[PDB]
């Protein structure tokens, strides 16, 4: 490939700045584009630059270009959760529609919440119109990871962040459930690295 | 195939047997550019031949000058052989005294 | 972005059967593209066009065909659906924009799942699980958990509606639905979502919470021969009222 | 009294996989440059081939020509897919300028396909020729999308070329106005009769190209004298063959007259038969 992006993937906390790189061997060189692609959606155009331009801005996205070293970077200012996407570098060899577009592999950026006050706790929710459940692992920080189930009849979900905008409060949560009536919330995330000070219900 | 080569064979200086001279072949009015031009001595290809860069005239037809140093005699026959898409077979134009 | 369309947004069809994906544009851009993208993977160019009756082949090899009989329409066809065609398909156009450069405009994309049989298609069952009492006396916050189970294909849109109005705050849904039986080929899927509201807002009896799952399935042109209801594109809900005690 | 610079390009596409691009430049009649498909750079054929242009300015053009060649080749290939044209393909370019007295200069960029004009560069943009097929419109559409190229062609035609030719005209001054005297001899061609004779007046070795040759009886011209094409010699001098098919016999008292600038009106006269 004549377009290479670094890194392949990276994980950052919110409110941080980061820089994604793009190198190309394409010649002749007309223009370079940055695309943001959210999983399950078409790429959305962030920037386009020509050889005579060293910088371009679109909100918290600043693309720089150095035509001598066939090098671009995308600097993301003050990362938020919605920045979690694939970032695509694409170069064109013609100023017209007659040319090739060279696509980078894409850089998968994940933005996790910087949880200030962690109260890691497993809970047990009652079922609304049916009996008799769901275990909610919640309020852990982004250091803790959730491993999937070994057993076929047990279902453990990946960690997900909700943003309570008004209260300005973010929290990770992962959900476990099972068909077997014996299933207990105490053994639910046994295959995951739980923190020691984790609260359990009764 | 569009335009047939016009071939003209001539010497730089007036021909004198035993005296060194140049044999010129000028192929022109042809299109397209893909052509083969050979200078013959007694019907056999001369290998020591230089040529001008393929060029073209105002009407876009192509022209080439092929040339070699040579000493003419009485019994040595000289010719120019051109093959081209417009020709059914190679065309030979002999050099006339 | 907004001036290029793809229908349907989601598509499920049986193996062997013919497939046509609609890509259109209201602009008059000659230059148009079809991409194929498996989840996680890169964008592979499968077809491109310079205008009508132009149908060039892309970088990636494909048994799909395209047709350009109108400027504004670029239908893609697969004459015989097979499971390996399961992927995302992205349409694109090129034309002038805010400056003197020709730029790409990507359509929203079509998600295609080729199944072995249509009897494998099932609508989701949906349940809402009401907050743990221990959470309310500990965090002073309440988490509502929603579960969508037993659906195939994983063509699903989930939303929370508080008091008849859709909310996004304190909400989050798994990016990927997981397989209920990770060994079967056309395994059914499950998906969960969390809506978190304050302990106060939960304990009010007047408040109404609905978890909505928009399922994409079969249409009028699909044949159905089984006793159970035809698993057409449908909404399945679960609801819970606020509770003080 | 004028000397156009003509940059000439021949490009051949046998199939999607086999091509060549060669070129050359003429200042009037003299070839100043050569550029072969297998060469990295354009070649300077005269010691004065660079004009007043500096090494860096020449290298700038060198890089431009380098990128142009590879990009042209690929654009034609892709146009071929688009316009459903069958190989083989023949493309030629005639580009350049001429510096006129005082101030002005006209320039040109014409392109031909399978021997015929299809489009040119007019002012700022690519323009089809009057009798070009409709598919040519489609190519113009796409070419005219490329803003950088349209500007670059402008810079070359309006700026670089006239500056360049001005340096060449100065730098090759002596070689351009040089005079080399011709040599003429008579011969007898194959008989077109009987009883008709074919008389031949050969003139070779003259420079520059413009010349006057005719068969005459005394001071009277022989209408019927067929002059030939003015033919190139390898040493950049020229050759000519004027024929006359006359009956008999008489004349006999017939004379070939050669007029060149070498050669200040002191014409070379040759009488039949003195050969
Ligand atoms: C021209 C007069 C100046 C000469 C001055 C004196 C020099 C000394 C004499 C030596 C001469 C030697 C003989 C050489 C004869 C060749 C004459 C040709 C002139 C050179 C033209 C230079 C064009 C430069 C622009 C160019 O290369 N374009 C490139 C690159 O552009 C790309 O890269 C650029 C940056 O590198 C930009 O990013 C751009 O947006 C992107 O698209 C672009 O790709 C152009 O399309 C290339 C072709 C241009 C001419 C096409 C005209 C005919 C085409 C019609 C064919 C119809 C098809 C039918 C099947
Ligand atoms: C004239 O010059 C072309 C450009 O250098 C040649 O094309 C090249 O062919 C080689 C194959 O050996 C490739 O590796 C290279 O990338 C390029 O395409 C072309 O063949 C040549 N033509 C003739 C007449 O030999
Ligand atoms: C194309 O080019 C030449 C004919 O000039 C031939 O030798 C070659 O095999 C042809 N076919 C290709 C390479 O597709
Ligand atoms: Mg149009």
């Amino acid at each position: 490939n004549q377009v290479e992006q670094s890194p392949q993937s990276l994980i950052i906390l919110e409110g941080k700045n980061c820089t994604l790189q793009c190198n190309y061997t394409v010649s002749p060189f007309s223009n370079l584009r940055w695309y943001k692609q959210d999983t399950g959606r078409g790429p959305v155009s962030l920037t386009i630059m020509t050889f005579s331009e060293n910088t371009k801005s679109n909100g918290r996205y600043t693309a720089t270009l150095d035509a001598d070293t066939k090098q671009s970077s995308l600097h993301i200012t003050a990362s938020q959760l919605s920045d979690s996407a694939s970032y695509i570098c694409v170069v064109s060899d013609r100023g017209s529609t007659l040319g090739r577009l060279y696509f980078g592999r894409g850089t998968q950026l994940t933005v996790w919440p910087d949880i200030q006050n962690p109260d890691p706790a497993v809970y047990q929710l009652r079922d609304s119109k049916s009996s008799d459940s769901v275990c909610l692992f919640t309020d852990f920080d982004s250091q803790t990871n959730v491993s999937q189930s070994k057993d076929s009849d047990v279902y453990i979900t990946d960690k997900c962040v909700l943003d309570m905008r008004s209260m300005d409060f973010k929290s990770n949560s992962a959900v476990a459930w099972s068909n077997k009536s014996d299933f207990a919330c105490a053994n639910a995330f046994n295959n995951s690295i739980i923190p020691e000070d984790t609260f359990f219900p009764s | 195939i569009q335009r047939t080569p016009k071939i003209q064979v001539y010497s730089r200086h007036p021909a004198e047997n035993g005296k060194s001279n140049f044999l010129n072949c000028y192929v022109s009015g042809f299109h397209p550019s893909d052509i083969e031009v050979d200078l013959l001595k007694n019907g056999e290809r001369i290998e020591k031949v230089e040529h001008s860069d393929l060029s073209f005239s105002k009407d876009w037809s192509f022209y080439l000058l092929y040339y070699t140093e040579f000493t003419p005699t009485e019994k040595d026959e000289y010719a120019c052989r051109v093959n081209h898409v417009t020709l059914s077979q190679p065309k030979i134009v002999k050099w006339d005294r | 972005e907004a001036d290029i369309y793809q229908t349907p947004r989601y598509l499920v069809i049986g193996t062997g059967k013919k497939i046509t994906l609609e890509c259109s544009q209201t602009m008059g851009h000659d230059k148009m593209y079809w991409y194929q993208q498996d989840p996680g993977m890169e964008l592979h160019l499968i077809h491109y066009s310079y205008g009508v009756n132009s149908t060039e082949k892309g970088d990636l090899s494909s048994e799909s065909t395209v047709s350009r009989i109108r400027t504004e329409h670029f239908p893609l066809t697969l004459e015989s659906a097979r499971p390996s065609h399961t992927s995302q398909y992205l349409c694109a156009s090129s034309g002038l924009r805010d400056r003197g450069l020709y730029e790409q405009y990507f359509g929203p994309g079509t998600r295609l799942t080729v199944t072995e049989d249509l009897k494998n298609v099932f609508p989701p069952e949906v349940a809402v699980f009401e907050p743990s009492e221990a959470e309310i006396s500990h965090t002073q916050k309440a988490t509502l958990v929603c579960l969508a189970t037993g659906f195939y294909p994983d063509h699903v849109e989930l939303s929370w509606w508080v008091n008849g109005k859709e909310v996004h705050s304190g909400v989050c849904t798994d990016p990927q639905p997981l397989k209920e039986q990770p060994a079967l080929n056309d395994s059914r899927y499950a998906l969960s979502s969390r809506l978190r509201v304050s302990a106060t807002f939960w304990q009010n009896p007047r408040n109404h919470f609905r978890c909505q799952v928009q399922f994409y399935g079969l249409s009028e042109n699909d044949e159905w021969t089984q006793d159970r209801a035809k698993p057409v594109t449908q909404i399945v809900s679960a609801e819970a009222w606020g509770r003080a005690d | 009294r004028l000397f156009p610079l003509r940059c000439l390009q021949i490009s051949s596409f046998a199939n999607s996989s086999w091509t060549r691009t060669d070129g050359l430049a003429w200042l009037g009649e003299l070839q100043t440059h050569s550029w072969s498909n297998d060469s990295d750079t354009v070649r300077s054929l005269k010691p004065w081939s660079q004009g007043t242009f500096s090494d860096q300015q020449w290298e700038t053009l060198q890089h431009i020509f380098r990128v142009y060649r590879s990009s042209f080749t690929r654009d034609v290939k892709e146009f071929a897919k688009m316009l459903r044209l069958s190989y083989p393909l023949e493309l030629q370019v005639s580009a350049g300028c001429e510096v006129h007295p005082g101030n002005a200069s006209n320039n040109f960029f014409h392109v031909a396909f399978q021997g015929k004009d299809i489009l040119s560069f007019q002012g700022t943009s690519w323009e089809p020729t009057q009798e070009a097929p409709l598919w040519v419109n489609l190519a113009i559409q796409v070419l005219n999308q490329d803003k950088w190229t349209r500007e670059t062609v402008q810079w070359l035609l309006n700026g670089t070329c006239p500056q360049f030719v001005s340096g060449l005209l100065e730098s090759g001054k002596s070689e351009l106005k040089k005079q080399v005297k011709p040599k003429a001899w008579l011969s007898r061609g194959p008989s077109p009769g009987p009883g008709r004779l074919l008389l031949v007046c050969h003139v070779s070795g003259f420079y520059p190209k413009p010349v006057w040759v005719k068969w005459m009886r005394g001071e009277q011209e022989q209408q019927g004298t067929q002059p030939g094409d003015i033919l190139p010699n390898a040493d950049e001098t020229w050759y000519l063959r004027a024929t006359l098919d006359v009956v008999a016999g008489e004349a006999a008292g017939l004379s070939c007259r050669v007029k060149h600038s070498s050669l200040e009106g002191q014409d070379i006269v040759l009488y039949w038969h003195h050969h």
